[PDB]
């Protein structure tokens, strides 16, 4: 249960002469904030196992400015042998808080994988084109991470899979998708509003594709400002079924 | 739109390993360029390809 | 044309006529798609909204 | 050339050979537990008995797979329409 | 089959530690009915839930299952600036297994306007459960049936 | 009185279509430049006519 960081340049790979200390626990999770500070530099904080935030780049402008984000950075712990699906945030300086928090039987279901958005990814086209002229708006979250769960289980018939939608921001199940006939390995890749996962039928022998993807309606909301805090809609969510004889490593 | 039917066949002119195979495919990763249309792709695992 | 003030009020049926043949012509215009008065092409032109209050997280707990 | 494979529980499977080479058309193979072994076409939109076929398998391969597209040229006679 | 759920809210300043009581609500597993009864709040708590949304706070709704402990924070703001409308929906798996709860509000506006206290009298919540639902499959014996005919 | 309108220059456009069919058919995807003045969707068919 060591955790260490190590400051090295991917151009000629002599290392820096600047490295933060580690003490208490090892490192549970990191994440990157996109803001910049120092000189042209990026901010990255750790979370111990203490339940506390520590700041790679020391310095007073950076402290400034994240004391002054404050309520505005979340952050979720997924649990395979535990199955608890936790939601901290920051408050005023450095502290976490316990805001949403999920359960799930391990004897039932298992945590397998979880996938989210990509940072580096901009959508050009906002909406879609319709039958006649008419336009169709999708439902594009940037802050949404997608759950697949399986069956502890194993039997010819007997066989649970599904996949579960929950925002990080709030807690709040958008859709909950769930199979009856499928087992093995199940792969699943994210993307601007579609997710495609695919599996293995046991009652007859082939691997089905099911592709999901998410649409708002013909009317748009603010338009301008998006946030996981408002936005009291549900999106539609629709599904299909495809065939394809491979194994898709 | 083109009507719907479950049977996806697998082009050999699709194929974008003609001669060059991956023994083992543990991951791919793929990086975007710069001009508009150019994706690079790295298959790693039991070799390397690009 | 100016002969008399009988004709004097055939020449703004004479203009009448160009009238009529200009919203006919707008009224093909619009029909075939050339003025764009509809939700899609504003659509072209809309930009995407701002992202605030991210999140993030993943499963090495 | 010869494929013999041991170490195999009941069911049914589809053997295929694989080559950069020459390429193979694969065959559905049903295992029972009594010890009978029938040999069908892979299908997966139907599944029936297509075809029965005896059981040392035979494969015959066509050739070598078209991996590159093909680009014609304008000819001179053609050209001249 | 009726289980009785405990359904307790938090209010505090900034920080988030204490937690009361609010009502009783039953679930019927075999039936499907969801029926919630809370007691009405006094005017002390009134004032406090006025103090608190001006200083645009959060309201953590805290909900055991027989153990696990489920939470779940909504912005209050909205739920001064309109008036009191909450969703509670419940997540439950295949069998007797409980997930967890979202409070939505319908309003989910940010203008702030005002709130009369004739406003506050009366709490408005709908519970709605949602099962897991079955994902369709190949639909191939119809484009046997199109291809033959 | 119907011809005045009828004989016109309606069909003298033909030939210039001609040319830039031509030189469309030798270049078949490209790009040449972006014109400032927004445009249409409706008008994309026309304007790219080889670009997917
Ligand atoms: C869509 O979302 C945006 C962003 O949340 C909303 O614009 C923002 O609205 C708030 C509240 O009206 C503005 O706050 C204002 O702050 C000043 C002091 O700075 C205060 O005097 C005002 O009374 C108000 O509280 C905020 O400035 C504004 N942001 C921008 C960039 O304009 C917008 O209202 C939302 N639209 C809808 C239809 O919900
Ligand atoms: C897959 O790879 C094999 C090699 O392991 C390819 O066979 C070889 O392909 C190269 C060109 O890709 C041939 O080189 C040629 O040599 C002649 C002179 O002999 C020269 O005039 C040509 O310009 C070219 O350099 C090589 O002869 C050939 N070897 C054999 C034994 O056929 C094979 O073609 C590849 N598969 C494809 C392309 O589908
Ligand atoms: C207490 O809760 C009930 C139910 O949640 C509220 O009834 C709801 O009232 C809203 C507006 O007051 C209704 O919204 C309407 O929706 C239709 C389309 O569905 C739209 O055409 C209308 O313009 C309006 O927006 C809603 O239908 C109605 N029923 C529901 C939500 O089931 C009631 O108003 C609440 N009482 C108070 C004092 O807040």
């Amino acid at each position: 249960g060591m955790s260490s960081l190590y400051v090295f340049n991917p151009i000629f790979g002599k290392w820096s002469q600047v490295a933060p200390p580690v003490l208490k626990r090892p490192i549970l999770q990191s994440l990157l904030l996109p803001v910049m500070d120092q000189d042209y530099a990026k901010v990255l904080l750790l979370i111990d196992d203490e339940y506390k935030v520590t700041a790679f780049p020391a310095t007073r402008n950076v402290l400034r400015q994240l004391h002054e984000l404050a309520p505005s950075i979340f952050f979720y712990l997924v649990d395979a042998e535990q199955g608890r699906l936790c939601g901290y945030r920051l408050r005023k300086d450095l502290t976490t808080e316990l805001s949403w928090e999920l359960t799930i039987p391990p004897e039932v279901q298992r945590i397998v994988k979880v996938k989210g958005k990509r940072s580096s990814e901009h959508v050009h086209s906002q909406g879609r084109v319709m039958g006649d002229r008419s336009v169709l708006y999708k439902s594009l979250n940037p802050n949404l991470l997608a759950v697949v769960t399986e069956s502890t289980d194993a039997h010819h018939e007997r066989t649970f899979i599904g996949i579960f939608l929950i925002d990080g921001v709030t807690g709040r199940i958008i859709h909950s998708s769930v199979q009856k006939k499928a087992k093995g390995p199940v792969h699943i890749v994210h993307s601007e509003n579609w997710v495609v996962y695919q599996y293995w039928n046991t009652k007859a022998r082939r691997n089905e594709f099911t592709v999901l993807e998410l649409y708002e309606g013909t009317e748009q909301y603010n338009a301008t400002a998006f946030s996981s805090l408002d936005r009291p809609q549900l999106p539609q969510v629709l599904q299909q079924s495809y065939i394809f004889p491979s194994s898709i490593s | 739109l083109i009507p719907y039917s479950p049977d996806v066949q697998i082009h050999a002119e699709r194929f974008i390993n003609y001669n060059q195979t991956v023994s083992r495919m543990r991951g791919i990763y793929t990086a975007p360029s710069g001009l508009e249309s150019t994706c690079l792709v790295v298959a790693y695992g039991l070799d390397i390809y690009q | 044309l100016e002969s008399s003030s009988q004709k004097f009020l055939q020449g703004l049926v004479y203009l009448i006529g160009n009238l009529m043949g200009l919203a006919l012509a707008v009224y093909k215009c619009q029909s075939m798609g050339l003025l764009p008065t509809h939700a899609s092409d504003w659509l072209a032109f809309i930009e995407p909204p701002e992202r605030m209050e991210f999140s993030g997280g993943g499963l090495l707990l | 050339g010869s494929f013999v494979v041991h170490d195999i529980p009941s069911g049914s499977y589809v053997v295929e050979v694989v080559s950069p080479a020459y390429r193979f058309d694969p065959v559905r193979v049903d295992i029972t537990s009594k010890g009978k072994m029938r040999a069908r076409y892979v299908n997966y939109i139907k599944t029936s008995e297509v075809v029965r076929l005896p059981y040392p398998l035979q494969m015959k391969s066509s050739g070598p797979p078209s991996y590159f597209i093909k680009r014609e040229s304008w000819g001179w006679t053609d050209f001249l329409m | 089959g009726t289980v009785g759920l405990l359904l307790e809210h938090s209010f505090e300043i900034d920080d988030s530690a204490n937690f009361r009581k609010r009502g009783s609500l039953l679930w019927n597993q075999q039936d499907g009915t969801l029926s919630l009864s809370q007691r009405q709040l006094s005017e002390e708590e009134r004032g406090r839930l006025r103090d608190v949304a001006a200083l645009n706070g959060l309201y953590r709704v805290r909900i055991p299952r027989r153990g696990g402990y489920v939470s779940s924070f909504v912005p209050a703001c909205s739920l001064v600036e309109s008036h009191l409308s909450d969703q509670l929906t419940l997540h439950v798996d295949v069998a007797g297994n409980v997930v967890g709860v979202s409070v939505v509000t319908h309003p989910g506006g940010c203008r702030g306007h005002e709130v009369e206290d004739v406003d506050l009298e009366l709490f408005n919540t709908s519970v709605q459960l949602q099962p897991p639902t079955t994902a369709p499959g190949p639909e191939t014996a119809a484009f046997i049936e199109r291809l033959e005919m | 009185m119907l011809t005045d309108m009828m004989k016109g220059n309606v069909t003298n456009v033909l030939p210039m279509i001609l040319i830039g069919g031509w030189i469309n058919m030798t270049f078949s995807g490209f790009v040449t430049t972006k014109v400032p003045f927004p445009l249409t969707l409706r008008f994309k068919p026309m304007l790219q006519q080889g670009i997917e």
